[PDB]
């Protein structure tokens, strides 16, 4: 049947051995942008620098 | 063409090759872990197990490893959740041959070394602080902790207390009793299917069977709050709805799209949504609702989600649930269901249109159902969901026992019972 | 003789003085004012107010305060609770009347200077790691946070967000609206009636009157589990009792001490335990059990409290619990409500032997009800306990919604419901 | 009426000028030393192991 994917929810973590570590099966909660003043918050490890685009294309 | 073919080996492990004729490939590990199979003594274990695919295996070093792979372009990354966990590599087309060997000695012949596991104690400080910076990510973990008395309850993260103390012995343990043959599922994306047979034919020699038996997971109606200084207040009030492969499922999937569960125009006002409208007419401060749908083998939770301003936490949740009683008293339209099972439908084949997502796919019903099952089968079951099903899962919503989480600065944030 | 002296100013203040003739002398200055009088915004304040007592005033710089109590070997201290503050100096008979000045500079003129404040916010994290290498001390803050929603859930010690952000301008503010005139008690024990009459119309100025009182509590039946690496497992089940300053309330306290409320002989097996000697009976291993019982103005908590092994945790609770059942269906004999009002008169008067013991139950009289009883009184009432009068609070505990808290490895504890 | 210290086990927290600052009215736990193994918490932050017991005089 179904993954967890697909009914958003359940949270996921990714690791890579060569590219940014990730969280997020469902945790962007859309349209929470859309709220103003809602700053970026700066991540310190700067990880998924534009989302690795470095030598992807 | 040969849409999948799909075998079940003697040993219960699950080989399902497709050949397309795309230049890349991918190739995927799916396994029965997670946070759910550990116990009180050795929390965190999986954690640092998904962050240990890089180090000495016994026909590969770690010097081999990162430059074998890097030397010809390629990719190797862990994904895990709460049920299962999923080792994918990927390359060119002739290349594939290499990283597939070197896939099968990370997930089946680690050498868990002293000083290679006691300098990796302090990524997990760092991985965890980088999750953590979402407040999405403890409410979350938090949710789970006040839903359940075990077993789902773990996070996917480590505890502090715990970090610097993850023993090799510990990570030992956990492979050899839940990375066995009857839990995992090996997926092929630009491969034949009888190479892939001749690969899984080198890990038959021992882990052959069951492995450790997951504990049930035990209904706790709780609730757990956490005051901190950021600006917004994230709550989450859920109830326990429906395991995962059963007729009750799917109408909570319809009603996870009835009420609301994200955006389709960017900047979009969420005209469609029910409950992002009721809570609109008083609410006129920046917030954001949804609805929340979990769904695991045995059990889920289906509730709502609010992040909103401190001082109106309180209108925002009363808002956001007495809209899902007026769907239990029977105010239910019926184009709202149709329009609902459109999103459901388009949502799921889209999610398969990548490379990833197909094969992330396929991997759930491995492990879940032991069978696949084409879009067409899948699309007809979304369609007999009917509107005597949808007022009877808003009715268990609304009768059943509650459980809550909360961050932020909770000084108006209404009590479980309140 | 003279036993005490007892005035009650126009301005509700409360000045009681006793002349020993005792070489050495002591002054109080008691205040309400604690952690319950502080709401969501400010938590943390009292903390750093108790920390505060040796800044620069407006009478004495921070140098002269220092160096002028130490030049006659003087001491300067405070002591506070979740409902009261409480200043205390003394040193030699002659030397009573500077250490006295200086005692009204730091508690009714006090100046909050950034730099000072600033340079003294590290030691809120020396003093809450002090008191927190005692597993005691945690595990009664989170009781109380499982116990009460507003008002008493609040700890003594300012939350981790919250260290280095507490401002001079939230200082300023709890001095101004909570240390006033009608709140306070002045009580001094080798000095004369008139001179401390002389001292108190030195802060009349202002804040003659009422402050910002408390919010009422409201009761929380919660739960708070906290899982570390403790050796072992701290916890605590309690209900709601009974306020001070009622008949009830006495009651409960002969009830603590017929189920064993502390030891009398080093060494011993708490023989006139009944809590003690029921767990004893079938837990072998290392174990502590008590009774709890707290009491405030218009709430209070009675319950139990274990320490034991983490694989025994549940044993200790079960068995501590059917105890307080036996008592509440009528198994009580009447020798042992005689044996029990012994400990409770003979604790109250080796209580107030110390010129310590003796100003602080002075200072709590005077707070509480506003006058003083000789404890010929207060033997009485605890003769006038009847039997049953024991029966009907172990029926108030046994039938009454729970509060838990624990700590360690939580594996084997049971929860609140089970 | 009566104290937090005399029939009730809530907290005190002490400090002081020119002695240790201590926090307790119920938290000894008694009777639990005579059960073996119960070990003196190491300290960081070094705090009164006799509460000023020297200078009698």
């Amino acid at each position: 049947m179904l993954s967890v994917a697909s009914r958003s929810g359940p949270f996921a973590p990714v690791l890579s051995a060569t590219s940014r570590g990730v969280a997020g099966a469902l945790r962007p909660l859309v349209q929470a942008a859309l709220p103003a003043t809602s700053e970026s918050p700066v991540l310190d490890a700067k990880r998924s620098f534009l989302c690795r685009e470095s030598l992807s294309g | 063409p040969q849409d999948l073919e799909f075998t079940r080996l003697p040993n219960g492990l699950v080989i399902a090759s497709l050949e397309n004729y795309a230049p890349a490939s991918r190739i995927g590990l799916f396994i029965k872990a997670g946070s759910r199979y550990e116990d009180s003594n050795n929390l965190g274990t999986s954690h640092l197990l998904r962050l240990a695919s890089s180090l000495t295996t016994k026909g590969a070093s770690s010097f081999k490893i990162t430059r074998g792979i890097e030397a010809v372009g390629g990719k190797l990354s862990v994904t895990s959740t709460r049920e299962s966990m999923a080792y994918t590599v990927e390359c060119l087309r002739d290349d594939i041959e290499i990283l597939m060997e070197f896939l099968l000695n990370v997930t089946a012949a680690p050498e868990f070394r002293r000083w290679e596991v006691a300098a990796l104690q302090s990524q997990l400080r760092i991985d965890k602080a980088v999750a953590f910076q979402n407040p999405q990510a403890q409410v979350l973990e938090n949710l789970h902790a006040a839903a359940y008395r075990n077993a789902l309850a773990n996070s996917l993260y480590c505890p502090d207390y715990r970090i610097g103390k993850v023993t090799p012995d510990q990570l030992h343990y956990y492979v050899q009793n839940h990375f066995t043959s009857a839990r995992m599922a090996l997926i092929g994306l630009g491969v034949s299917h009888p190479v892939l047979k001749q690969v899984a034919e080198r890990f038959l020699n021992m882990r052959g069977g069951l492995g450790l038996s997951g504990a049930k997971a035990k209904y706790r109606g709780g609730e757990i709050r956490d005051q901190n200084g950021d600006s917004l207040v994230h709550a989450a009030l859920v109830a326990e709805s429906a395991a995962t492969g059963s007729a009750e499922a799917n109408a909570f999937s319809v009603l996870q799209h009835v009420l609301g569960a994200g955006p389709h125009v960017k900047r979009g006002s969420n005209a469609t949504s029910s409950l992002y409208q009721a809570v609109a007419k008083g609410v006129h401060q920046p917030f954001d609702v949804s609805a929340f749908n979990a769904s695991y083998s045995d059990s889920g939770l289906f509730g709502i989600y609010t992040i909103s301003q401190a001082a109106s936490a309180g209108d925002v949740i009363k808002s956001a649930y007495d809209q899902v009683k007026a769907i239990a008293q029977g105010n239910l339209s019926n184009t709202d269901v149709q329009a609902a099972k459109n999103k459901l439908k388009a949502g799921y084949l889209m999610s398969v249109e990548s490379s990833e997502g197909f094969l992330d796919e396929v991997g759930s019903q491995a492990l879940v159902a032991g069978s696949y099952m084409q879009p067409s089968t899948v699309l007809q079951q979304i369609d007999s969901v009917a509107d005597a099903d949808v007022i009877n899962a808003a009715k268990k919503f609304v009768s059943g026992r509650k459980s809550m989480a909360a961050s932020g600065n909770l000084g108006h944030t209404p009590f479980v019972d309140e």
